[PDB]
C-alpha cells in the first residue's frame, strides 16, 4: 500500500549541504518486517 | 598471556562479527528473522571460551 516519506521506518544516510556547489552521496534505508533496502542517489547543488 | 590474547580475540572477533552482520543488514544482504539469529549468537558464541 501507499506510504509517506516521512515515516518511522525511513531512515536517511548523511547531509545535502545545500550552502555548498557539489554533489553528494544520499541514501534512504526503509526497514521492513522482513528487510532493509537500500536505494542511492546524487544530488547535485 | 593465552587468557590476555583470546579475550582479545573473543572481544574483536564479536565486535568484527556485529559491524559486518549491521552492515548486511543496512545494506540488505541478509535478512530481519537471519539478523535477530545471528545477534542472540553473538551474544551467546562470543564469550569467554
Amino acid at each position: 500500500n501507499k506510504v509517506d516519506y516521512s515515516d518511522d521506518r525511513i531512515i536517511q544516510e548523511g547531509d545535502v549541504d545545500i550552502n555548498k556547489a557539489g554533489v553528494y552521496d544520499i541514501t534512504f534505508r526503509y526497514r521492513g518486517k522482513f528487510k532493509i533496502i537500500s536505494s542511492s542517489f546524487k544530488v547535485t547543488v | 598471556k593465552i587468557k590476555e590474547e583470546l579475550d582479545q580475540y573473543v572481544i574483536d572477533s564479536k565486535k568484527y562479527f556485529l559491524d559486518s552482520l549491521e552492515e548486511a543488514y543496512n545494506n540488505g544482504s541478509i535478512s530481519a528473522e537471519s539478523y535477530y539469529k545471528y545477534q542472540t549468537e553473538a551474544r551467546e558464541k562470543f564469550v569467554s571460551p
